[PDB]
Order: C-alpha cells, then structure tokens, then sequence
C-alpha cells in the first residue's frame, strides 16, 4: 500500500496506518497489529 | 485524506442530562482506511471526542 501503511500481514489484502500499531486496540482483522508489542 | 461519500445519520438513544447522555451511528462508503477530525456545526448539542 502507502509508504505509510502496513498491511495484516501477508495473507490478508487490508492495510492500515502506522499510527495504528499497538495503539491498544485490534484494528487488524485478528489483531496482528498487537502482536509481539 | 481519505473521501467519505453518501453518509446519513441516525440516533439510538437520547436523554438530555449533563453527561453525555446519547449516541448517534454514521454510515459511509469510503476509499481507505485513515483518522478523520469529527465537529458539530451548531450549538445544540456538544460532541464528546
Ligand atoms: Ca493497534
């Protein structure tokens, strides 16, 4: 996606901001974000 | 920024109290995923975040 973007991982298409990672909330579709952090 | 297009409005519950007493749900299609700035463009009633 965007420079500024980090997709759920590899096996979903769905990307999200960076200001999204381990922001204490699951925006991912399992989590993945809150994963290891 | 992202573009929201074809949003309505809806409120489920409303009491006026000094809290806040009441919440609405937006409906929208959009492009991308991203953070928008919400404001109330009157007076009546005063948004919380
Ligand atoms: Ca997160």
């Amino acid at each position: 996606c965007r420079i500024h973007e980090i997709s759920c991982g590899a096996h979903s298409t769905q990307c999200i901001p960076v200001s999204w990672r381990c922001d204490g909330e699951n925006d991912c579709d399992s989590g993945e974000d809150e994963e290891n952090c | 920024a992202p573009t929201i297009i074809d949003l309505t409005c809806t409120v489920a519950t409303c009491t006026h109290s000094s809290d806040f007493g009441g919440v609405l749900t937006l409906t929208y299609k959009t492009d991308k995923n991203g953070d928008c700035s919400v404001h109330s463009h009157s007076n009546v009633a005063t948004l919380q975040e």
